[PDB]
């Protein structure tokens, strides 16, 4: 068994970001969540500064 | 809960059926699931106990054909295309291959839905 | 198998 | 031309010996039973296990006839004979062809009233008793029930095993058995009953001929009356772990109702409400019990049975679960106790269905003459009369849903339990978590 | 006491009047494992009892019977399929209607076979296979008779008949000329009228035809680590009172509860291995054949071998002459056992054979017990020992004997 | 975080609206590069 | 091409000279399933070969053999235990030393048995049980010979011998007087010297004792849904050239690749079922017994039955008057078929059986082929058909025939 | 997926192979190229294939 | 939170230092009440 499927934290990362079954025909309208996360991170950092 | 389509009420009066047939034909043409070759019964949701049980009571050939139809539709939707005008689903092949089984399962479940509520009138 | 231990102290 | 169920007559022989017969006109076989109201409760800490030893030694010779003169007196005429003992009564019954009973009765009387126990016979039967005790440990049901009885009425004579301790078996002498005969075999506490093709008058004549010499007991009491202190129900737990057993047997019980309690048939009705189940049953998915449905859908166990064991001054009321899905035992226990607690708000259709099922099943388990004779003997031994079916129907009819709710609230709702587990019970949670499920918190 | 045959509206009836408060109703269909076309079809057809009919679903049949307080049971033998239902006497008409509907219209839904029927058959077959003694007796039955009644009653693990085969067999078997009706309620005339009125819509087909039984011999061997068994088997013609008398004379089971016994097998075991191996014998009647078997069990293979040799010698000793007292004891014991095999309302292997045969099954059979003489038993034993027997050995095979060493 | 952990138990939908259990691909090589275009486009939008 | 036995230092030897760059070394031991004390002991004892010895662990043995470039292979049969080693000619001394050490001193660690030996034996047993033809032939052997070679070879699924039993069986089975050493390298004198030097400290025990084989007959029936099978088995005494010529006369396969053949069985199949059921005959020679078997296989049960009947009729007619040309062709084919079994280095039934008995072996056994007359074959055939044969049926049992209906 | 990943990883590792593994493989290959020929049919087939594919044995 | 997640995968130790995979009890109510006493004592101290 590979490391990414054995260590707890790496397994947590892998189950959500690396190995996760997804529909194979989702359009470009399914990317807005990542944009929301990036904007939220930018807001948090800029507000802290 | 569940779809509440009232076509049975309309079909009692032949006047309404004769008047509404062209509108229904135009609406079914406009919905445009035939362009992907799918049958109407492939679009119903299968995430509850009733539909998951009904899908296990289908003939094997029907299940294999449904799997092929859904796979072809997904592969078509990946690259944003449709089937040519000769391979569209003809009205002859657009029949109800899932409604009777689901109705039977719902009737069985409804059957039990009565013994528990039974009361003694004395 | 033994007999029941006496629990009368804590009862 | 419809015929009717034959009533059971009853007479006393000026000595307390009660005889009950259910004549069957067109019958070819017959059964004669002789029971005594003295089980394993009358024993003490020293002479425990004397009842089973005494029963084992009955068919080994008398003063008149010796061994190999009893078998040749029974095998020749085609007459089976058998006996067994319980925690409160011991029984003897012999069945033979229509013409062979009038001699089986005489031989049974000769065996019971008169006897001879030799030291050689005891020294021979000791090894047989030891082998029986060594064998009995293998069966799961007997071990589980014995442990439950020991852990429920701990410290009381009702909490011992019928076989007795292994140490006591190799120490009993003939004097203790003779004392048991002299004390607990009396005409006030004995009974005969037949349920075959032998007429009541003929049985009365045979009983007067071969039993009219017994001495009534000094303490002239009734039949089935309590004798001693009322045992105290003590909630506890016993875990006999064994990791090599594929299954895991668990028994959970609460305090039940005695034979004379005015809430007997209500407890029976609730037991019928819970019912029993088995994975091999043809109609398993279609049972009308919530516990059956929830267990079957998730395959939480292999079977379960509900019992209502009752004694003279106490009883037990619970369930016996056998499971093979090690890992979901806690779910099974929680759901079982939740369904137990739900009886406080039971509906009216469930009560009627259980009443009908109990009325059907009460008088449907008596087909052979042996079963009818045993039922007559037990019913006369415990209470003192054999209730007519009209009385049973009247008593069952009085039951309503509010009586069930009251009994479940006063007996099951948040009360102490006594459990006993055997096998692979690693997944069975501890006592407090088990008990917490017997009282629902939503209300 | 004994069922009286009758025929009303082309229906075979057999009633009995008893003074009780309950009753019984059964149909004895001649569609057992003897007549099955393929393997396991009879078992699945029997398991389809009380399923969704044309007028009711399984939910109704179960829940409403529970509401009425009754028990429904089914049974499968090597020659019969029995559908029975016990009830309080107040509900005769309903259960007659239910049995008639189950027999006549029992629509076979394709999705029930894969959901409710097949797993039950698998579980039953596994439970049967776990029992060693039942497997040994089935193997002895298969070795003795060739294929008529020597088939396999239960469904093997490598079989899966289609619903079409079961439907065809049901359409060929469930006919008015291929079963009977057995009732033992407190009223007979009313039950007879009800059965005649209700069991009159099933089409009148023809009884199933099977070839006469073929008798042979053979020996099977198998290994096991637990207790060891060694079973003998003597195929015999149609059952007669002499055979029952001989089976009771051989004995093996004690009369008194805690004892050894004075029958030939008990004495043989006692003088052979100090009661370290037990030998019992019994007879299983059939439609046109019978099988008398001797079973020797224990944990010491040497003791089993010795007691088997002693029992065979004792059985061979019966061909010269028999003392009268042995004959009297055997007659008494056989009569007691035969009459006690009738008390329960459930049809066992003895009552069913008496009922199916219409030539004085029980009324004259009892009278034939008292006419047994030592000459008749000697002749029966002599005719039994002509052909060799069939043996099945379970356990240590290097000590368990063959037939030639007995 | 609760939003994502609640979503992950059943997966995303598709434009067709039918079950997507028949055809699936892992997220690592494919959907980690289909989101980069949107990220860069958003950056070019916000920097202006 | 022929093994010439010797005896150096009280050790059986069998040398052979070949012009090859690779040798071999096999130790044939009389410890097969015929001599086992309990079920599965021989198989487990064979599995323990090449495990932790008294001088080097199993890991060391495997790594050393891998580094030296050699293959270590064992083989368990119904009457022997064979441990082989194929190598380049340089490492002959090392491989002889390794084999001698393995046979002489091999400590039995219980955890090794519970870890590696048992799972491998179980896996091999399941792999054998999956196949159908091998099970049929094993059952044919079981029904033909009562004990000895009639014992099951592989470990039963419900058995587990203790380590002490295997240890004592190995102690009383691995002795100088109970095995032989076979080498077929490019030099015999050097191999003989090395074998005498290293296989010399093993104790002078006693040969294992077994009773002479007892021959009987019987029929067994099993059920399956796939390809149907039907086998006939004729037990016979020790093998003779007449039996080999008869087996080659029966034939069954095709001389050229894509054809039907022109032997008796092929003609029978063609005339009966239009080549819808292939029939094949073969012979398995043992030390003091032999089994001439006919295997009829196909998918259509009716074709199987017709082919079986026609084949038995042809075999019966084979005893009347055999034409000379048939005998000539049979001898010509049998010579090649017997000789072709000696080219492979690994031993088979024929070579091992020839090597066990030093009276004839292979020097004079081949020479006797050319002195077979039709009268001798007719006498052998007529002697075979005196006692009843034995059958094993797999598939639909309602059509496959018993022996009385052939 | 784990099986394929480990198989391809052991494939790719061969760029840093050690001397001992190479020696063991050489010995095993030299033994195996000769242990196969054990019958006349096998030798004839080997000779025929070698002559047909290369030109010489 | 990561501390707790890392600890949960192997359980806690015992004073003896030996394995405790033989006699285990669930957290509630056996260890959800043992903490209340310490909570109240710390509350008393901080409040004073
Ligand atoms: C050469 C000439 C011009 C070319 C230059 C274009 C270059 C850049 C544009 C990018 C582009 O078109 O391709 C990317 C993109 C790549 O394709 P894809 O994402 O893989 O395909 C998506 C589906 O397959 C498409 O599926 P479909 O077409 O079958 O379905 C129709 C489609 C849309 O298609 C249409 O029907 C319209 C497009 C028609 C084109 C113009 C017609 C004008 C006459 O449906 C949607 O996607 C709708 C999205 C649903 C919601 C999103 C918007 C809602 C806003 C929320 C409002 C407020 C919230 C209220 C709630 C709050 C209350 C509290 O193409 C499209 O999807 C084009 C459709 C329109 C989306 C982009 C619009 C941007 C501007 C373009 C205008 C078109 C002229
Ligand atoms: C206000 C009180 C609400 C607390 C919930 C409660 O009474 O337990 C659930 C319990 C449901 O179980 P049930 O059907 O009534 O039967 C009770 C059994 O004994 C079932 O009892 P059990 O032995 O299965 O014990 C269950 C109990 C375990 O025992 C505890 O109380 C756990 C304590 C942990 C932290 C305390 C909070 O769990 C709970 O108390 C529920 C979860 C506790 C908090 C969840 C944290 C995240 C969600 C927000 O009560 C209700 O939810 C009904 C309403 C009761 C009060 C409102
Ligand atoms: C299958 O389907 C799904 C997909 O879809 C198809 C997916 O896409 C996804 C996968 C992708 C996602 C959408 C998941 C991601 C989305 C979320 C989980 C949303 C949650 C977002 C957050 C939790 C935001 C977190 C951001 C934080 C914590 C901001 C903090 C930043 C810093 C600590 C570093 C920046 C530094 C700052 C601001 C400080 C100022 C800078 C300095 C240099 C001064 C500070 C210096 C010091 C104090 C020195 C001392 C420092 C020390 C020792 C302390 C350590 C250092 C610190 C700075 C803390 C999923 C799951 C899926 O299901
Ligand atoms: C500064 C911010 C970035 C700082 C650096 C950020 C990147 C940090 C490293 C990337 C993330 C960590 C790697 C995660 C995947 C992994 O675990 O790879 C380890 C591999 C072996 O992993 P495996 O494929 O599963 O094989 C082992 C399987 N067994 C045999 C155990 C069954 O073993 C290997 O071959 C490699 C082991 C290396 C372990 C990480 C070392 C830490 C990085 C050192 C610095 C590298 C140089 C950095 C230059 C920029
Ligand atoms: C964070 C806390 C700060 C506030 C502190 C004050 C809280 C007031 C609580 C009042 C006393 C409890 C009465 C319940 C008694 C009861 O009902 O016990 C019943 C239950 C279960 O027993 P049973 O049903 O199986 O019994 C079976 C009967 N036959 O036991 C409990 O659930 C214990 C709950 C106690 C409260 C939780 C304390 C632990 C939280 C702190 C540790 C974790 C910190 C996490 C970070 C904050
Ligand atoms: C705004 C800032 C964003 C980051 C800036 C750009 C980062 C570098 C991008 C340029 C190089 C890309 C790698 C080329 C492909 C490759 O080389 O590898 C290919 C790998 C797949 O691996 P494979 O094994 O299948 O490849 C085949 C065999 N080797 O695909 C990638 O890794 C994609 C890298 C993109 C990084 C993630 C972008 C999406 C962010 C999602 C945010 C989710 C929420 C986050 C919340 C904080
Ligand atoms: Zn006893």
């Amino acid at each position: 068994m590979k490391i990414l499927k054995s260590n707890p934290f790496l397994a947590l990362a892998n189950n959500y970001m690396i190995d996760a079954p997804e529909p194979s025909n989702i359009s470009y309208f399914w990317n807005f969540g990542s944009l929301l996360a990036c904007v939220l991170v930018i807001q948090i950092v800029i507000g802290i500064l | 809960m569940k779809p509440v389509s009232l076509a049975k009420y309309i079909q009692k009066s032949p006047f309404l059926t004769k008047l509404l047939l062209p509108i229904s034909n135009a609406y079914v043409h406009l919905s445009g699931y035939r362009k992907y070759g799918l049958r109407y019964d492939d679009l119903m949701l299968e995430e509850n106990d009733d539909t998951q049980k009904a899908l296990s009571r289908l003939p094997k050939m029907e299940s294999y054909d449904r799997v092929y139809r859904i796979r072809r539709a997904m592969q078509l939707s990946i690259e944003n295309k449709i089937l040519p005008k000769s391979e569209w689903t003809k009205p002859e092949e657009d029949y109800h291959y899932l409604r009777p089984v689901l109705a039977e399962v719902i009737a069985e479940r409804k059957e039990r839905e009565a013994f528990d509520a039974l009361i003694v009138k004395k | 198998s033994p007999e029941m231990p006496d629990f009368s102290e804590y009862q | 031309a419809t015929t009717a169920l034959p009533k059971t007559e009853t007479t006393t022989l000026k000595n307390g010996l009660t005889v009950a017969t259910e004549h069957h006109p067109y019958a070819q076989t017959a059964t004669v039973l002789v029971g005594v109201d003295a089980g394993s409760r009358a024993e003490t800490a020293k002479n425990n296990g004397a009842a089973h030893f005494l029963e084992h030694l009955a068919f080994k010779g008398t003063k008149n006839r010796s061994q190999k003169a009893l078998e040749l007196e029974f095998e020749n005429t085609g007459a089976h004979l058998n006996a067994y003992t319980s925690r409160e009564q011991t029984v003897y019954y012999a069945h033979a062809f229509k013409n062979a009973v009038p001699n089986a009765v005489a031989v049974l009387a000769d065996i019971l009233t008169n006897s001879s126990i030799s030291a050689s016979a005891v020294e021979r039967e000791r090894q047989v008793i030891l082998r029986e005790q060594e064998e009995v440990d293998k069966m799961a049901d007997e071990v589980v029930f014995d442990h439950l009885h020991a852990t429920a009425y701990q410290g009381h004579p009702l909490g011992r095993t019928i076989l007795g301790p292994k140490e006591n078996i190799e120490s009993l002498t003939r004097e203790d058995l003779l004392q048991y005969i002299k004390d607990n075999y009396r005409s006030d506490r004995m009974i005969i009953s037949s349920a075959g093709s032998i007429s009541h008058e003929e049985l009365v004549k045979l009983a007067e001929k071969y039993f009219g010499h017994l001495e009534p007991s000094a303490e002239q009491l009734s039949l089935g009356a309590p004798r001693g202190l009322k045992p105290r129900f003590v909630g506890s737990e016993i875990r006999a772990r064994d990791d090599d057993s594929p299954t895991a047997n668990i028994a959970i019980a609460v305090e039940g109702m005695s034979w004379k309690h005015p809430d007997y048939f209500t407890a029976l009705v609730m037991q019928a409400i819970i019912g029993n189940w088995d994975r091999a049953m043809g109609a398993s998915p279609h049972l009308s019990s919530r516990l059956s449905t929830i267990v079957q859908q998730h395959q939480l166990a292999n079977s379960f049975m509900s019992f209502s064991t009752s004694y003279s001054d106490t009883g037990l009321w619970g369930i016996y679960l056998v499971t093979e899905n090690l890992g979901r035992i806690d779910d099974l226990v929680h759901f079982t106790l939740q369904n137990w607690a739900r009886l406080t708000v039971a509906t009216r259709a469930e009560v009627e269905r259980a009443k009908a099922q109990l009325r059907a099943s009460l008088l449907l388990s008596l087909d052979s003459t042996t079963a009818i004779a045993e039922d007559i003997g037990r019913q006369l031994l415990t209470t003192g009369r054999r209730m007519s079916p009209q009385e049973v129907d009247l008593r069952i009819g009085q039951i309503t849903e509010k009586d069930v709710a009251r009994v479940a609230s006063e007996m099951i709702w948040d009360k102490d339990i006594a459990v006993s587990a055997v096998g692979s019970i690693e997944g069975l949670l501890d006592y407090n978590r088990i008990r917490s499920s017997i009282s629902m918190n939503r209300w | 006491i004994s069922y009286t045959p009758k025929k009303v509206e082309g229906v075979s009836f057999a009633g009995r009047e008893t003074p009780t408060a309950t009753g019984s109703l059964s149909v004895v269909i001649n569609a057992g494992s003897r007549y099955q076309p393929d393997a396991g079809v009879s078992h699945l057809l029997e398991k389809f009892a009380f399923k969704t009919t044309e007028e009711r679903s399984a939910l109704r049949i179960t829940r409403e019977s529970e509401l009425l307080g009754g028990q429904l049971s089914t049974q499968i033998t090597r020659e019969h399929i029995i559908l029975t239902a016990r009830f309080l006497n107040e509900y005769l008409e309903y259960y007659a209607r239910l049995l008639a509907e189950v027999v006549d219209a029992t629509k076979f839904l394709p999705f029930q076979l894969t959901e409710e029927v097949l797993p039950t058959a698998r579980i039953e077959s596994e439970l049967f296979r776990e029992d060693i003694l039942r497997v040994a007796m089935a193997k002895l039955h298969e070795k003795a008779f060739h294929r008529g009644i020597g088939n396999e009653v239960y469904l093997p693990a490598s079989a899966s008949p289609s619903i079409s085969e079961i439907k065809d067999f049901a359409s060929k078997a469930y006919v008015k000329s291929n079963f009977s009706v057995i009732s033992s309620g407190p009223d007979v005339q009313k039950a007879s009228d009800l059965c005649a009125k209700y069991f009159a819509v099933i089409p009148d087909g023809s009884p199933l035809k099977s070839a006469p039984t073929k008798i042979s011999s053979g020996e099977s061997r198998v290994y096991s680590k637990g207790t060891n068994y060694f079973c003998l088997g003597f195929p015999a013609p149609a059952a007669s009172p002499e055979l029952f008398v001989l089976s009771s004379i051989l004995g093996g089971d004690a009369a008194v509860k805690w004892s050894h016994g004075n029958t030939l097998l008990a004495k043989a075991a006692g003088t052979a291995s100090e009661y370290k191996a037990t030998a019992v014998a019994d007879l299983t009647p059939y439609s046109d054949a019978s099988l008398l078997s001797v079973v020797i069990s224990g944990s010491c293979p040497k003791a089993i071998k010795a007691t088997a040799s002693e029992s065979f010698k004792a059985l061979k000793s019966l061909s010269s002459n028999i003392p009268n007292d042995v004959v009297k004891s055997g007659i008494a014991m056989a009569k007691t056992k035969y009459l006690s095999a009738f008390e329960p309302v459930t049809l066992n292997a003895i009552s069913a054979s008496s009922l199916v045969s219409a030539s004085k099954g029980s009324d004259a059979f009892i009278s034939g017990f008292d006419k047994v003489t030592p000459a008749s038993i000697s002749k029966v034993v002599s005719s039994l020992l002509a052909k060799p027997a069939s043996t099945v050995a379970v356990g240590n095979l290097d000590v368990l004997p063959y037939y030639d060493e007995l | 975080v609760m939003h994502l952990i609640a979503l992950h138990t059943n997966g995303s939908s598709n434009p067709l609206g039918v079950t997507a259990n028949m055809d699936r691909i892992p997220m690592n090589p494919y959907y980690l590069i289909k989101d980069l275009i949107t990220i860069f486009i958003f950056l070019i939008g916000i920097n202006y």
